[PDB]
C-alpha cells in the first residue's frame, strides 16, 4: 500500500517561499513554530547543500529537494 | 553588502545564460573516448 | 524569528549573519540578549 | 500516572447517532480549560462528512469531580448544565450545593488532583442517591421622589384619550408593563395578533419600553395596520368617566393601550432614572382609577 | 536535462516551434502566480496555490493530447520535453491508465499524506457524492479540495 | 556609567526622531510642561500632555497623606498639587 | 446512471474539469513617449481612464491609466492643461498667447480666448459656474465666460485654484505672495505672502490649500522641510505630494506637518535634467511628469 | 426569508481594500514573532472601526447555509468579510431556528465558534465564560463613539435602541445617565454574542449628523460583558427566572424517569 512521494512542481515550493516574507498575519502563527522547530535541523540541510555543490566543471546542477 | 537581502532566484538568476565553466579543451585525437561524456553533471548515466 | 521571540527587537542580524545592537544597552538588556553557543555556532554555520 | 489512564467521559449526545466513530487521541494535547493542566486530547466528528470538529476541553479529573461530559461539560446523567443542577438539588436538601471554583493558578491546580467530588456530583454517579431526589422533585410538583417637577412630561402622554376604530394612528401608549414582561415578549405578541410575524425583516413595528417607568410605546409602519390592531384587541376597559382603553394581553398581564397620535420617541417617559421611577408612581394611581 | 538551457542541454527537435507560443503562455503565467501578490487570508493564500497545480496540469495536458491523443508530435520531441522537464513525467504515466484518465495530480492519490488510507475525496465520482447527501438529506458539502483545488478528476465525469 | 547617560546618547535620539516624521511616537513622558499653553497645537497632541499631567497629580496627590512627618515638604507638595491642577485647567481651556 | 447521462451531467460543470464548477510609496511603471519635457498633467475626473499630459514639443499624448491620442494645434510648450467636471470639455493653455477649448467628442478646437498680453501659464476650471480661470505673465487673472480682470500681484502669477464657496480665487506668483480672490467685488479678499516665489499650489480634497516654495511648504486655512530646491498634490487619504527640482519626491503627511518618506528617481539612460515638472493622483496611484522626457507611476 | 433567504451574502470589503495586517506604529522596531511594535512606549491602541454592519444589506445566503454551517462568520458581525457568499460561516442574524441548531453547542462556545473560558476577563471583555449564560452587554465608552457630542441623556438611549434592534431580540436597554452607560439585555445569548463582536469599537452618530466625516478620528464604544444588576427590583427578577427555569426542568427531569423507571 506504498505508493512514492508525488514530485511537486518547482513553482509550488517557489510561491510558498515567496509567501513566507512578511509574516505579520495571524494565519503565520502556526507557521512561525514551524520556522523555530526547523532549526535544530538545519545543520543538516547545510551538509546536504554544501556535500552537492556544483564542482567547476558545471554551469548548473539540478538537486533533488524536500521541503516543508 | 549586509544590508540588500539575498535577491531572488528568479527575477535576478534564472532568466540570465550562466557562463562557460572550466573545461579542458580535449584534443580530439587522444582522447576519444572520454570527450563525449567527461564533463557532464553525471557521466554516463543514461548508459545503459 | 527566535530573536524576536525573545524579546530582543534592539539586535539586528543582518543579511550577511552579523548580530550587532541598535543601541546603547541597559544591563537588563545586556543580560537578557546574551545568546549561548548555540545561537551564534548557528549564525556562523549559515554566515559560512 | 501517566501509562495508566482513563477512558475520556463524554456525552452520548455529543457522540451523536452514529455507530462507529473515529476518535483521534493525542497525548498531550490542549490544557484543561478548568485546572489549566495538560491532558489527552480527544476529538472527533460525527458522521463523516460533518464540518465541526468536537474537542475534549477538560481533562478526566476535572470532568469526574464535576461528574461532566469533556465535551459539552453538561452533566452525565439528566444531561442540565451545572448551575442548573446544584439549584435543583438545594431545593431538595434544603441546603445550598454549590461546586466552587478557584481564581487562582495555583489553586485552579491544587482543586483537580484531590479525590472528590464537587457540588451536586456525590448525588449524581449515584443512580440511586439520583432517583430518589427525582421522587423528592415530584412532590414539589404537588405544590405547582415627592419633590421631582414631572408635569413637563405627562402633557405629552395621552392619558385622556379614547381607544376607538375611528382615529387612524400610527403610534400607541403601552403602560402598566412590569419590571418583567421583556421587550421581545411584547412584539411577539402583537406579531401573533397580526400574523404579520418575522416582523424583524420588513421592520412592520417598532417597540420602546422602558422598564423603570413601567411605560412604552409601540410604533407601526403603513398607518392601514393599525386599523388591523384595533379590530383584533377585542377585550377593553372603560374608565368610569368614559374613555375606553384596550388591553394587550400578555399572559397573567394586562397592559392598556391608547392612540398616541403623533410619534413619541425616546426619553418621552423620562430623561433620567430617578425621574423615570416617578412616572410609574404617577401612573400607579391612574390604573388604580381606570379599574376602580 | 536541466530546466535552464545549459550548454550540456540538447537542442530542441523539429516540432518545437508549432508548440513554443502556446508553452510560453502556460510560462507567463506560472510566472505571475509565483509573483508574491500578498494576501491575509489563509483560504486565499492556499488558493493562489491552487492556481500553480492547475497550470502544471494544464501544461501537461497539452503535452499528454499532443502526444498520446493526437500523435502531433514526435518521440524525439515527446522525449526532449520530459527531460527539459515541460512536462511531469509521472503525472501523464497516470493518464495512460484506466482509472486515473482525468488526474488531478499526484498528490490526491497517495494514500500515505491522508489521515486515513484514502485517496482525496476528488477523486470520488459526483453521482456518488450526491447520493450520500441524498441519503442524508442535505446538499454535498464537498466544493474544493486543499491540495490543489480541484473539484472532481473522476474518469466518469 | 547609569543608563542616564546611555538613554540620552545619539542613536537613541535619532530613531525618535525618526518616529516623530513616520508615525506616532514622541511620547511626551520625555519633555517639559511646556512652559506656555498658548502655544500649544491641536488638541490630540495635548490630550496625552494633559494625560501626563494627570499622572504627576496622581503621584503627589498619593504622597501627600502619608506619614512623612514633614510639614514643609507636604506644604511644598500641595503647592505642585495646586500648580498642576492650575495646570490640568489651563490646557482645558486650550482644549 | 448511463453512460449517455453522465456523458450529458459532465457538460453541466462550467469549466471542462477538472476544476469546473458543479455549483510609503514606490515606482510601478515608467512611461516613454514624449519627445521634449512634459510640462503638465491632468486625469479623467469621471472615469479615470485616462490623462491628459501636455509637453514641449507642443503636442498632448492621451495615455491610458498605453498611448490612446494625440492633440497637436499649439505652436509653443504647452505649460497647462484642466478637464471639465460637468462638461465634456478640455481646456490646455501654452505659452502661445491664447487659451484653447477642446470638445472631448470629437476631438477638434471648439474656441479660443484672446487678449492675453503674454505666455499663459495656468487654467483652472471654476466647478460650479462654467468659468474659466486663466493667468500668466500678464500679471493679472482673467476670469473667461466660458469679463473679470483682478489686477493685484507685482509679478507674474505661477499657480491658480478655484473653490465653490467665497475667496473664489487663490493666486500665486513670484512676488512671493499668495493671495485670496473676491471676484464679486473684484478685490483682493486676503493676501498671505509669508512665503520667502510660490510656483506651486493645491488644494485638498477640509477646505484648505498647501502653499510651496523653495525650502518651505506651509499651508492655508507649516511642514517641515530642510533644503528641498522646490509641484504639490493632496490625495484623498490625507498625505501630501511635494516635487523636487533636486530629483527629491518628499512624501508628507497633511495633518502633521510630518515628512515620512523621501525618494530619488533615477534619471534615464544628464544627472540635471532629473526633475519632476508635474504630478497628480487619480480620483491610490501617482502620475508624474519628469523632465527627463518620461512620464513615471507611483503605487 | 424575504429579506434573507432571497438574495445571496454580498461581499462586504473587497480583499485589497482590507486594513493592513501589520497595526499603526506605536512603537520603534516592529516585532515579528508578538506581531506589535516593541521599544518607545505603549500610546493608545484602540481605534473606531472603519466598517459597520448594514444588516438587512449585508445578509444573505452563503456557502455554510448549503454545508450546515452551525457558526456564524466573525468578519460578518465586524462588517469586514472579503469572501461573501464564498464564505463557508453565516451572514445573517442569529433567529430561533438558528439557535435551536446551536443548542447542545452553545455550552461551551460562543456563536462564532470561538470557545469560552472558564472565568471572565478582568475587564469582562472577551468572549465570554461557561459558567454564566450571560445575555447582558455593558456598552460603555459611549464618550468616544459620540465624538464628544453632548447630545443629552436620553437622545443617547435612542441611538443605541436603534442599533442593537437590528442584531436581535431584546429583553431590555437600560441607560444610566450618571454613569454614561448602557445596559443591553437579549432574549438569547447568541444574539449577545454577535451583538457583542458587532458593536465593539463602533460609532453611535448615524450620518445626519455634522461630525459623520470625523467618525473615525474618535475613539469608539466598548460593549463588554456585564456584571449582576445590584438592585434588588431586578435580583428578585432573577430568583423568579430561575426558579420558573427550574419548574420547567424537573418537568422534562420527571419524564427521563417515567421512561427510565
Ligand atoms: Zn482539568
Ligand atoms: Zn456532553
Ligand atoms: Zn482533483
Ligand atoms: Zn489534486
Ligand atoms: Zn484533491
Ligand atoms: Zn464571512
Amino acid at each position: 500500500l506504498y505508493t512514492p512521494k508525488a514530485e511537486m512542481p518547482p513553482e509550488h515550493l517557489r510561491k510558498i517561499i515567496n509567501t513566507h516574507s512578511d509574516m505579520a498575519s495571524k494565519m503565520y502563527n502556526t507557521d512561525k513554530k514551524a520556522f523555530l522547530g526547523a532549526l535544530k535541523y538545519l545543520p543538516h540541510a547545510i551538509l546536504k547543500l554544501l556535500e552537492n555543490m556544483p564542482h567547476p566543471w558545471e554551469q548548473a546542477k539540478e538537486v533533488k529537494v524536500l521541503y516543508h | 553588502d549586509d544590508d540588500e537581502p539575498p535577491l531572488s532566484y528568479e527575477q535576478h538568476i534564472e532568466n540570465i545564460e550562466p557562463l562557460d565553466p572550466i573545461n579542458l579543451p580535449l584534443d580530439s585525437q587522444d582522447d576519444e573516448y572520454v570527450k563525449d561524456w567527461l564533463y557532464d553533471s553525471r557521466p554516463l548515466e543514461e548508459d545503459s | 524569528l527566535l530573536i524576536h521571540r525573545k524579546g530582543l527587537t534592539y539586535l539586528h542580524l543582518d543579511y550577511n549573519f552579523n548580530l550587532k545592537p541598535t543601541k546603547t544597552l541597559t544591563t537588563k538588556e545586556r543580560k537578557k540578549s546574551r545568546l549561548g553557543n548555540s545561537f551564534h555556532l548557528m549564525r556562523e554555520l549559515l554566515k559560512m | 500516572d501517566e501509562i495508566n489512564e482513563p477512558p475520556p467521559n463524554i456525552c452520548e449526545q455529543c457522540l451523536g447517532d452514529e455507530a462507529n466513530i473515529r476518535m483521534t487521541k493525542i497525548p498531550q494535547g490542549s490544557e484543561c480549560k478548568i485546572c489549566t493542566l495538560p491532558f489527552t486530547l480527544y476529538h472527533f466528528k460525527t458522521s463523516k462528512r460533518s464540518n465541526n470538529i468536537i474537542k475534549t476541553l477538560i481533562c478526566v479529573r476535572c470532568a469526574t469531580q464535576r461528574n461532566i461530559c469533556q465535551c459539552c461539560m453538561l452533566d452525565s446523567r439528566w444531561h442540565i448544565p451545572i448551575q442548573l443542577r446544584d439549584h435543583l438539588i438545594s431545593l431538595v436538601n434544603e441546603e445550598n450545593v454549590m461546586t466552587e471554583e478557584a481564581k487562582n493558578d495555583m489553586m485552579k491546580r491544587f482543586l483537580s488532583l484531590k479525590n472528590v467530588k464537587l457540588g451536586g456530583a456525590q448525588i449524581t454517579s449515584d443512580p440511586s442517591e439520583a432517583d430518589n431526589i427525582v421522587d423528592k422533585l415530584k412532590n414539589i410538583l404537588l405544590r405547582a421622589y415627592a419633590s421631582v417637577d414631572i408635569s413637563h412630561i405627562l402633557k405629552k402622554l395621552p392619558l385622556n384619550e379614547s381607544f376607538l376604530k375611528n382615529p387612524s394612528t400610527k403610534s400607541f401608549f403601552l403602560y402598566n408593563i412590569d419590571a418583567s414582561i421583556p421587550e421581545w415578549k411584547i412584539t411577539d405578541t402583537v406579531s401573533q395578533l397580526l400574523g404579520i410575524k418575522k416582523w424583524k425583516d420588513g421592520n412592520s413595528l417598532s417597540l420602546i419600553v422602558n422598564h423603570k417607568a413601567k411605560c412604552g410605546g409601540l410604533r407601526f409602519q403603513s398607518s392601514e395596520l393599525g386599523e388591523r390592531f384595533v379590530s383584533k384587541i377585542s377585550e377593553t376597559l372603560v374608565t368610569p368617566k368614559g374613555l375606553k382603553r384596550g388591553v394587550l394581553l400578555i399572559d397573567r398581564f394586562r397592559i392598556f393601550i391608547i392612540p398616541w397620535s403623533s410619534g413619541f420617541s425616546a426619553a418621552s417617559f423620562g430623561t433620567n432614572t430617578a425621574e423615570n421611577i416617578k412616572l410609574s408612581l404617577s401612573l400607579n394611581k391612574l390604573i388604580q382609577l381606570e379599574l376602580g | 536535462m536541466p530546466r535552464i538551457k545549459t550548454r550540456r542541454s540538447k537542442p530542441a527537435p523539429d516540432g518545437f516551434e508549432k508548440i513554443k507560443p502556446t508553452l510560453t503562455d502556460f510560462e507567463i503565467q506560472l510566472r505571475d502566480a509565483q509573483k508574491d501578490k500578498s494576501s491575509k487570508l489563509a483560504a486565499k493564500s492556499n488558493e493562489q496555490l491552487w492556481e500553480i497545480m492547475q497550470l502544471h496540469h494544464q501544461r501537461s495536458r497539452y503535452i499528454y493530447t499532443l502526444y498520446y491523443k493526437r500523435k502531433a508530435i514526435s518521440k524525439d520531441l515527446y522525449d526532449w520535453l520530459i527531460k527539459e522537464k515541460y512536462a511531469d513525467k509521472l503525472l501523464i504515466a497516470k493518464w495512460r491508465k484506466t482509472g486515473y484518465e482525468k488526474l488531478c495530480c499526484l498528490r490526491c492519490i497517495q494514500k500515505n499524506e491522508t489521515n486515513n488510507g484514502s485517496t482525496c475525496i476528488c477523486r470520488v465520482p459526483r453521482a456518488q457524492l450526491e447520493e450520500e447527501a441524498r441519503k442524508k438529506g442535505t446538499q454535498v458539502s464537498f466544493h474544493q479540495c486543499v491540495h490543489c483545488g480541484c473539484r472532481g478528476c473522476a474518469s466518469t465525469d | 556609567s547609569r543608563n542616564v547617560d546611555k538613554a540620552n546618547s545619539v542613536l537613541v535620539r535619532f530613531q525618535e526622531q525618526q518616529a516623530e516624521s513616520a508615525g506616532g511616537y514622541k511620547d511626551y513622558s520625555r519633555y517639559q510642561r511646556p512652559r506656555n499653553v498658548s502655544k500649544v497645537k491641536s488638541i490630540k497632541e495635548a490630550n496625552e500632555w494633559k494625560r501626563q499631567v494627570s499622572k504627576e497629580i496622581k503621584q503627589k496627590s498619593t504622597r501627600i497623606y502619608d506619614p512623612s512627618l514633614n510639614e514643609m515638604q507636604i506644604a511644598e507638595l500641595n503647592d505642585e498639587l495646586n500648580n498642576l491642577f492650575k495646570e490640568w485647567k489651563r490646557w482645558q481651556w486650550h482644549i | 446512471f448511463t453512460k449517455s447521462e453522465l456523458k450529458r451531467r459532465r457538460k453541466t460543470r462550467k469549466g471542462d474539469g477538472p476544476w469546473g464548477s458543479w455549483s510609503p510609496k514606490k515606482v510601478i511603471r515608467n512611461y516613454p513617449g514624449h519627445p521634449e519635457g512634459t510640462t503638465a498633467l491632468k486625469f479623467l475626473p469621471k472615469t479615470g481612464h485616462l490623462i491628459l499630459s501636455g509637453g514641449n514639443d507642443h503636442t498632448i499624448k492621451i495615455w491610458d491609466f498605453e498611448c490612446l491620442r494625440d492633440f497637436q494645434g499649439h505652436n509653443k510648450p504647452i505649460k497647462a492643461l484642466r478637464f471639465t467636471e460637468d462638461c465634456q470639455s478640455f481646456l490646455s493653455s501654452s505659452f502661445d498667447r491664447s487659451v484653447k477649448i477642446w470638445d472631448t467628442e470629437t476631438g477638434k478646437v471648439k474656441t479660443r480666448l484672446h487678449l492675453n498680453s503674454t505666455p499663459a501659464d495656468v487654467e483652472s476650471r471654476p466647478t460650479n459656474p462654467h468659468e474659466f480661470i486663466v493667468g500668466l505673465s500678464n500679471s493679472k487673472i482673467l476670469h473667461y465666460d466660458d469679463v473679470q480682470t483682478y489686477d493685484h500681484h507685482l509679478s507674474s502669477i505661477l499657480a491658480l485654484k478655484y473653490f465653490p464657496d467665497g475667496s473664489k480665487f487663490i493666486s500665486s506668483s513670484e512676488d512671493k505672495t499668495v493671495r485670496i480672490w473676491e471676484n464679486q467685488i473684484n478685490v483682493p479678499i486676503k493676501q498671505i505672502s509669508d512665503t520667502a516665489s510660490m510656483p506651486f499650489l493645491n488644494v485638498h480634497p477640509n477646505y484648505f490649500c498647501a502653499q510651496s516654495m523653495d525650502n518651505r511648504i506651509y499651508s492655508f486655512s507649516k511642514y517641515k522641510r530642510h533644503p528641498k530646491k522646490i509641484h504639490s498634490s493632496a490625495g484623498y487619504g490625507i498625505s501630501l505630494a511635494f516635487s523636487g527640482d533636486g530629483r527629491y519626491i518628499c512624501s508628507g503627511d497633511s495633518k502633521s506637518r510630518l515628512f515620512t518618506w523621501d525618494w530619488n528617481t533615477s534619471r534615464l539612460l544628464i544627472p540635471g535634467n532629473k526633475p519632476i515638472t508635474q504630478v497628480d493622483w487619480h480620483p491610490s496611484k501617482v502620475i508624474c511628469s519628469g523632465a527627463a522626457g518620461k512620464i513615471y507611476v507611483c503605487d | 426569508m424575504t429579506s434573507w433567504r432571497d438574495k445571496s451574502a454580498k461581499v462586504q470589503v473587497k480583499e485589497s481594500e482590507l486594513p493592513s495586517s501589520i497595526p499603526a506604529q506605536t512603537g520603534l522596531t516592529f516585532n515579528i514573532w508578538y506581531n506589535k511594535w516593541s521599544q518607545g512606549f505603549a500610546g493608545n491602541t484602540r481605534f473606531v472601526s472603519p466598517f459597520a454592519l448594514q444588516p438587512q444589506l449585508h445578509s444573505g445566503k452563503t456557502r455554510g447555509d448549503n454545508d450546515g454551517q452551525l457558526f456564524f462568520c466573525l468578519f460578518f458581525a465586524k462588517g469586514m468579510c472579503c469572501l461573501g457568499p464564498k464564505c463557508e460561516y453565516l451572514h445573517h442574524i442569529p433567529d430561533e431556528e438558528d439557535i435551536g441548531k446551536l443548542a447542545l453547542r452553545t455550552e461551551v462556545l460562543d456563536c462564532f465558534g470561538r470557545e469560552k473560558f472558564a472565568d471572565y476577563r478582568e475587564d469582562m471583555g472577551g468572549i465570554g465564560s461557561f459558567r454564566k449564560k450571560n445575555k447582558t452587554l455593558y456598552v460603555g465608552g459611549i464618550d468616544g463613539a459620540l465624538n464628544s457630542k453632548h447630545l443629552k441623556p436620553a437622545q443617547i438611549e435612542s441611538r443605541i435602541r436603534f442599533v442593537f434592534s437590528r442584531l436581535g431580540d431584546i429583553d431590555r436597554i437600560r441607560y444610566v445617565e450618571s454613569k454614561n452607560c448602557g445596559f443591553v439585555k437579549f432574549k438569547y445569548q447568541a444574539n449577545a454574542e454577535f451583538a457583542k463582536e458587532a458593536m465593539s469599537n463602533q460609532t453611535l452618530l448615524l450620518p445626519s449628523d455634522k461630525e459623520w466625516d470625523d467618525r473615525r478620528e474618535g475613539t469608539g464604544l466598548l460593549v463588554k460583558w456585564a456584571n449582576e444588576d445590584p438592585d434588588p427590583a431586578a435580583q428578585k427578577r432573577l430568583q423568579e427566572e430561575l426558579k420558573l427555569e427550574s419548574l420547567n426542568m424537573m418537568v422534562h427531569l420527571i419524564n427521563n424517569n417515567t421512561n427510565s423507571a
